RNA sequence: CGGGGCGGACUGUCCCCAGUGCGCCCCGGGCGGGUCGCGCCG
RNA sequence: CUCAACCUAUUCUCAAACUUUAAAUGGGUAAGAAGCCCGGCUCGCUGGCGUGGAGCCGGGCGUGGAAUGCGAGUGCCUAG
RNA sequence: GACCCCAGAAAAGGUGUUGGUUGAUAUAGACAGCAGGACGGUGGCCAUGGAAGUCGGAAUCCGCUAAGGAGUGUGUAACA
RNA sequence: GAGCAGAAGGGCAAAAGCUCGCUUGAUCUUGAUUUUCAGUACGAAUACAGACCGUGAAAGCGGGGCCUCACGAUCCUUCU
RNA sequence: GUCUACGGCCAUACCACCCUGAACGCGCCCGAUCUCGUCUGAUCUCGGAAGCUAAGCAGGGUCGGGCCUGGUUAGUACUUGGAUGGGAGACCGCCUGGGAAUACCGGGUGCUGUAGGCUU
RNA sequence: GUCUCCGUAGUGUAGGGUAUCACGUUCGCCUAAUACGCGAAAGGUCCUCGGUUCGAAACCGGGCGGAAACACCA
């Protein structure tokens, strides 16, 4: 009944940890997205100071990787067995896009090594259907349209048929 | 007292009109000035370079030299009780073609081929423009209808 | 309602609308202008330029000049008329680009009547070439490439285009630093390589490639070149053959075709009357159907 | 120690507003410019009686104030406090200046005389044309007399010379008391507070079938 | 102020329910301008 | 239930250093013979081209190409 | 009171007089004068020390009626 | 509704803003012109022309800063 | 009747939502050996042709917003010139010419140039 | 009116990258007890608003207070 390219499926991932302050601690966040992702990362620098979080302005803070393909799917399972296939309906998003925190990355794949810092870190994957990529073209780049954009509603589906899903309500 | 800044009171005069910012049409570059053609200056302030001084803006002038993006104009300007013919460089954003010399060719081509047919079939035709006449005489119909007595209304007060 | 309403009236009374393609993603009026604008002291000479626009399935070549009413286009060429003679398969690559410039090269000269001098580079090498004008006959076709929005990254299309053209016998300014056969770090032009691209050797590695790791993504990748059997061998010799057949007869003849009814495919717009009795109708569906309750 | 209201009756001056480069203006003294029941809807008064000036003049901010005083106590004690609405449409909007000179038996003391003799922020007056409406009243439509007489008491309170006249409009609106009532019934008028609010015949009609529901 | 016959399109009356426009031809009434125009009157 | 903030559609009143719109008066230019139209020649400038542009040389066109009024142009010396 | 500039006056008033606008009453007898009536519940309720129609807060009705306001003012401590 | 060094005004969106890459046209020259104006100078600016370059695939753009301010005669000294 | 490439004017062309789209085309789409760029073949570059008009795109629709153009507002506001006009003034009237702008009410919703396709 | 300077622990004061000193206050020692003395702790919108800046007590514009110096010749 559907045409097939209103097939929804995921854009990309996203992974991001973001640690207070530059050094060795970024250094090994870095490693660790290095080590989940099989893909270098890429450091984000801090928009302002703020003295309350102890962070300068072009210090950075963050390291974060974005992941495509079959291995943002397979980084998404691990991800959701970390949380029980289980998400709150508030963290879908009105764009169609949802995501989850894991506080530990040690539990999924790698072993901790005495190096290697106790991080978590933050997914947030981007759903899209095919064609949605006119809008980042450089010629004759259009809006995707109203009937082809995703709801929160049909993301909230997708994650109920594709894992087995549980939305809680919260 | 007042400043002699070459801009000072140019607020309005070289800002864009409403909805029309951005980028410059183009046809304004394709535009061709030949010498001896009347342009008038009018002066975009999009474009800061080869703009004309603020006592062109609305003059028209003549070309006598062309450059590669500008034109040279013989503009006419008038000095306390003098009136002296200077020679300015604005590039072309800041003219267009004046139409009112386009419209007097028009009516010489017309005058001259006008005189020439007069002649090959012999009577004559009148070339120059006369001033409005006086309204000629004629005749006003009523048509069966009364016209409309009107009648000033009385006063009473608007608001 | 919580927040604001960006697009509100006021959002729309002060709009100004982007030029007409420039809201299409079509034309960069910044490099437009830089590229059809003649400079005054020249007056009415046209300034030519090439046009490649490379299409999902077609490459387009123009050569065109600008004029107040518009882009007047003096001759075209196109990769679908490729199959006439030769490569019917493969098309939009840099090989068939180098074929269309080419064929643009030789169809302007052939109308201008500059086919005998000029001749261009006849057998085909990477390496850089420039026609010069030659005493006592009329002057090289000079033009410039108009790249429009694509990336010219070195590789690119749109610059085998120009290298088709070149060696057709037009005179376009251009240096080497964007052929396939470039070398960043060296700072070194090839002109093997890039001859390789010109006759698609890049294209027939990859299908005797792709022959002997998986047969089947073989087929998936290069289905129609299996159809009418075009192989990785032959590939060199079909372009070559294209080459001089494009030499030889470079004149574009138009099918006719007026044996066409008016058939209209698009509704037409509705009448002042028809919207006001759709209104009608709708507001006493309304109140009747409020009788009903 | 404010100077005799002739020094700055007429408009002399191109209008002064406070805006950035004039700071440090004094607060007008009329701050409120609606009272009575303001709440009250459209229906409930349809008589309105407007305060209109003859004269081309500046209106001090303590006149409006002292009027507005003058009008509102008399009409609560003529209509109750409930039986009528009183808006000032005057808003004291330009900047009267004092180029203040020491009020001492000495020249000596640096009084400068006319030099640097630009003037600060003294108080707001309120420009008004002939013609224009200074003050408006929306009651009960037998408190006619109540409404010219609160006015009349008011006028004495302004400089020059005033006109009270009984509009036709109904209320605080801008259409006419005869045709009010059946715009209403067509529904071309929808009230909304003391105000209504028209409804064109164009637009979506899905505005048009939540009226008529 | 409108009448006849064929293509689209609209309405929550959808039993051949109701309504609107356009493309060709056949008619009906009124109005204005030119017409060797043609007569009569001044 | 009420009062706030916020949003939405309205409503009163304003701007020398605000503005979509926008006069009257006003400023420039043109209303021909130094013009128009035919041919031809030169160029080291321009150039796909007998191109483009400019200059030069001959020839033909007077219904003198709005009104009104007035004779104009030009130089030196120069006081107060 | 008495003529451009110009040489002195405003707000606000007048049952002086003249003109005008709007509204109202009137032979089913207006207006003004002179002469009678101007009641019962009810000295209506809450305020109280007396507030009875008249120092005040709210209400504003009934009957006889031709007509009487559960009150316009004088007055009384309140009455009268 | 940001930013473009600064006062304000104008201008600017695959810009003139932000980030990168390569660079030194912020270089050597003669005249013309605009602005103030006496139509003197300085300062600033515009369009060209001749070199030598930079950048880009190229058209082109660049002889300082998006434009409106940011500066200095004779005599003398100092350097090239 | 339409589309593609390049455009001219730059909303009658924009914005929001809905419906339809035959054939070419334009796209979405498949892939990363080569060319070339990425944290990521997402973008860019390159090599293709299984699928799809869902989207872009085109046409249409909406008592749609905006925009464009009329009427009204209104010979009103304002204004050239004139008077030994009025008025204590503030200001106002008249003569002589010119003459707007909201609100409100209608109509319209891209035209077109060059080159090349499709449409029995 | 003109011109200049200063607002920082409770007091008097120092000083564009997490606020100093002394007195004072709190707690514990020594003393029969207080004081002295000894050992520790706490205390500060840097007058207010706006701006520059990554960052303001600081730098700049304002506004609140306080302290100065002037106002002469007839
Ligand atoms: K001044
Ligand atoms: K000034
Ligand atoms: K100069
Ligand atoms: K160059
Ligand atoms: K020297
Ligand atoms: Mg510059
Ligand atoms: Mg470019
Ligand atoms: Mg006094
Ligand atoms: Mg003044
Ligand atoms: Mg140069
Ligand atoms: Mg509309
Ligand atoms: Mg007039």
């Amino acid at each position: 009944k559907e045409n097939p390219m209103r097939e929804l499926r995921i854009r990309k991932l996203c992974l991001n940890i973001c640690v207070g302050e530059s050094g060795d601690r970024l250094t090994r966040a870095a490693k660790v997205l290095e080590q989940l992702t099989g893909q270098t990362p890429v450091f984000s620098k801090a928009r302002y100071t703020v003295r309350s979080f102890g962070i300068r302005r072009n210090e950075k803070i963050a390291v974060h990787c974005t992941v495509r393909g079959a291995k943002a799917e397979e980084i998404l399972e691990k991800g959701l067995k970390v949380r029980e296939y289980e998400l709150r309906k508030n963290n879908f998003s009105d764009t169609g896009n949802f995501g989850f925190g894991i506080q530990e990355h040690i539990d999924l794949g790698i072993k901790y090594d005495p190096s290697i810092g106790i991080y978590g870190l933050d997914f947030y994957v981007v759903l899209g259907r095919p064609g949605f990529s006119i809008a980042d073209k450089k010629r004759r780049t259009g809006c995707i349209g109203a009937k082809h954009r995703i709801s929160k509603e049909e993301a909230m589906r997708w994650f109920q048929q594709k894992y087995d899903g549980i939305i809680l309500p919260g | 007292t007042n400043t002699k800044g070459k801009r000072r009171g140019t607020r309005y005069m070289f800002s864009r009109p409403f909805r029309k910012h951005g980028v410059v049409p183009l046809a304004t570059y394709m535009r061709i000035y030949k010498k001896g053609d009347i342009v008038d200056i009018k002066g975009m302030g999009t474009v800061q370079k080869g703009m004309p001084h603020k006592c062109y803006h609305g003059k028209t002038g003549r070309v006598y030299n062309v450059t590669q993006h500008a034109v040279g104009i013989v503009v006419n300007k008038q000095v306390k009780g003098k009136i002296l013919a200077k020679r300015i460089n604005v590039r072309i954003e800041h003219i267009k073609h004046s139409k009112s010399r386009d419209s007097f060719l028009k009516r010489v081509k017309e005058n001259d081929q006008k005189k020439k047919e007069a002649k090959e079939k012999g009577t004559w035709v009148q070339l120059k423009r006369q001033p409005a006449p006086p309204r000629e005489a004629h005749f006003v119909r009523t048509n069966g209808k009364e016209p409309e007595l009107l009648e000033p209304i009385p006063y009473e007060f608007m608001a | 309602g919580f927040v604001k309403v960006v697009k509100n009236k006021a959002y729309f009374k002060r709009y100004q609308v982007k030029f007409r393609r420039r809201r299409e993603g079509k034309t960069d009026y910044y490099a437009r202008k830089r590229l059809v604008i003649q400079d005054k002291n020249k007056y009415n000479t046209p300034k030519y330029r090439m046009i490649v626009r490379v299409t999902n399935r077609d490459i387009i070549c123009q050569i065109a000049y600008a004029r107040i009413e518009g882009d007047m286009i003096v001759c075209a060429a196109y990769a679908h008329e490729l199959p006439k003679y030769g490569v019917k398969v493969g098309l939009t690559n840099y090989a068939a680009a180098y074929c269309t410039g080419l064929l643009l090269a030789r169809r302007l000269l052939n109308r201008f009547g500059m086919d005998k001098i000029y001749e261009g580079q006849v057998e085909v090498t990477g390496d850089e070439y420039n026609v010069e004008s030659i005493d006592g006959q009329p002057g090289a076709f000079t033009c410039y490439l108009d790249a429009g929005l694509a990336r010219t990254t070195t590789g690119n299309k749109v610059f085998g285009a120009l290298k088709g053209a070149v060696d057709g016998g037009l005179s376009i300014p251009h240096s080497t630093k964007r052929f396939p056969g470039y070398d960043s770090e060296s700072k070194e032009f090839n002109a093997e390589v890039h001859r390789k691209h010109i006759m698609g050797q890049n294209v027939a590695d990859y299908m005797r490639y792709l022959m002997e790791e998986d047969e089947d993504a073989y087929k998936k990748q290069f289905s129609q070149y299996i159809k009418n059997s075009v192989t990785p061998d032959m590939m060199e010799e079909m372009y070559k053959k294209a080459h001089a057949a494009i030499r030889e007869n470079p004149v574009y003849e138009k099918k006719p075709k007026k044996e066409v009814k008016k058939k209209r495919w698009n509704r037409p717009k509705m009448s002042l009357a028809q919207k006001k009795d759709r209104v009608a109708q709708k507001k006493a569906s309304f109140l009747r159907a409020q009788e009903r309750a | 120690g404010r100077r005799p209201a002739r020094c700055y009756r007429y408009c002399k001056n191109k209008p002064y507003p406070k805006s950035r480069f004039c700071r440090g203006v004094p607060d007008a003294k009329i701050r409120i410019f609606d009272l009575g029941r303001k709440k009250a809807k459209v229906d409930e008064f349809p008589l309105g009686g407007h305060m209109v000036s003859d004269e081309y003049e500046q209106l001090s901010s303590e006149a409006l104030e002292a009027a507005r005083i003058c009008a509102n106590k008399y009409m609560v004690k003529s209509c109750g406090r409930d039986g009528f609405h009183m808006r000032v449409r005057l808003h004291p909007f330009h900047v009267i200046r004092i180029n203040k000179m020491l009020s001492c038996a000495g020249a000596d003391r640096l009084q400068t005389g006319m030099r640097g003799a630009f003037g600060k922020p003294q108080g707001t007056v309120a420009r008004v044309h002939i013609g224009q409406v200074i003050m408006s009243i929306r009651t009960k439509l037998q408190n006619e007399e109540h409404v010219i007489e609160a006015l009349r008491r008011a006028k004495f309170k302004f400089p020059g010379r005033q006109k009270i006249h009984i509009s036709k409009k109904w209320g605080f609106t801008k259409f006419n008391a005869d045709e009010f009532e059946d715009m209403v019934a067509k529904k071309c008028l929808i009230p909304d507070g003391c105000g209504v609010k028209y409804v064109p015949s164009h637009g979506p009609l899905d505005k048009w079938r939540v009226l008529h529901s």
